């Protein structure tokens, strides 16, 4: 064939830390379809949102909105226990179905996105040029966040281990952790990845009483 | 990783 439907931009939706992750990469041919199982990053939560994205850059922000949805009701479960199932779908019109289920309790939401939303030939080719030109800036955020992710993740199951260490950690310890979580906490703040690895490094230097427990 | 944004 010399010619076909493809969808011109990747599609995706925004994840935690402010990223647009890819489930259906550009110039795929329609029809087309993709899933992927996503989670929950702290404990408890019963409400998600699905914010749905086109376009090609690392920071959901920059990336064309598509729409949105809730799931809701979900059971108030650990951190990365949810298996969301979020499938996109593509049919031959370019009418595209975005559906989140949640695997526990089977509740289930959907949109439909016509085939006209989203961004036209120049914005498309524009799109595509703003993202070669922040090639490395966009590494670079993902990274960041990646790391910032972590950190937020040792900053609550350091202060969890606090709590349920009690007495048996030495007031000295629990004191070098508490300053060094505070540090981490202000480095996690900001946008140099290196000073919140560094924060995480002289945190765990203090924690090692705390793991012993 | 694939984790969904936490609540507002």
């Amino acid at each position: 064939v010399l010619l076909l439907d493809v969808t011109p931009l990747s599609l995706g939706i925004e994840t935690m830390g402010g990223v647009m992750t890819t489930l259906i990469a550009k110039n795929t041919t329609i029809p087309t379809k993709h899933s992927q199982v996503f989670s929950t990053a702290e404990d408890n939560q019963s409400a998600v949102t699905i914010h749905v994205l086109q376009g090609e850059r690392k920071r959901a922000a920059d990336n064309k909105s598509l729409g949105q949805f809730n799931l809701d009701g979900i059971n108030p479960a650990p951190r990365g226990m949810p298996q969301i199932e979020v499938t996109f779908d593509i049919d031959a019109d370019g009418i595209l179905h975005v559906s989140a289920k949640d695997k526990n309790s089977g509740k289930e939401q959907k949109i439909t996105i016509k085939a006209s939303s989203g961004l036209n030939e120049d914005e498309i080719q524009k799109m595509v040029r703003d993202a070669e030109a922040n090639a490395e800036a966009d590494r670079k955020f993902e990274e960041l966040v990646q790391t910032r992710n972590q950190g937020d993740h040792l900053l609550h199951s350091t202060r969890k281990q606090v709590e349920e260490a009690g007495d048996k950690l030495p007031a000295d310890d629990k004191t070098a952790i508490e300053s060094a979580l505070t540090a981490l906490e202000t480095a996690l703040k900001g946008e140099d990845k290196a000073a919140i690895e560094a924060k995480m490094q002289e945190l765990a230097q203090v924690s090692q009483k705390l793991m012993e427990i | 990783l694939y984790a969904a944004p936490r609540p507002t």
